[PDB]
């Protein structure tokens, strides 16, 4: 690839 | 056509702490957060650079959450209302001027089938870009 987007995050209860 | 400079090989988005009761309804949704991709020192003849989308998708064709979380997906949009799931394209003009092109994007958490469950969210999408 030539670029990567990384995504993050959290689901709460 | 001859290639750019990828100024931004990396990117990350965090769309940070979701509350499961938020994402509860079929086709609830995360608020937008933008990410953005950067191409610098476009040579003369080339004028046009199209991204070409990948990542592993789940059955909803969304991506996949790579992290604990169930029932969310992960979607990709450009800043005019196209989603760019895996295998997708989009191409934008080289600016004249300034011989640099970049990419507005913008990712959300999607819950097709509703009922998110606590979690951890992780993906990677890939770029390859082609030019003309
Ligand atoms: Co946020
Ligand atoms: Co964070
Ligand atoms: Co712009």
């Amino acid at each position: 690839a030539d670029s990567r987007i990384r995504i993050r995050g959290y689901v709460r209860n | 056509a001859k290639p750019c400079t990828v100024s931004t090989t990396n990117a990350t988005v965090d769309l940070g702490d979701l509350y499961s009761f938020s994402l509860m309804s079929a086709g609830a949704a995360s608020a937008w957060h933008d990410v953005a991709l950067e191409l610098t020192n476009c040579p003369v003849g080339t004028s046009r650079v199209t991204a070409s989308f990948s990542g592993a998708a789940d059955s909803t064709g969304y991506y996949k959450n790579q992290g604990t979380a169930q029932n969310i997906q992960l979607e990709l949009q450009d800043d005019s209302g196209n989603t760019l799931n895996t295998g997708a394209t989009k191409t934008v003009q080289v600016d004249d001027s300034s011989q640099s092109a970049h990419f507005p994007l913008q990712v959300r958490a999607l819950t097709v089938n509703g009922g998110a469950t606590q979690g951890t969210i992780e993906a990677v999408i890939s770029i390859t870009y082609t030019y003309s």
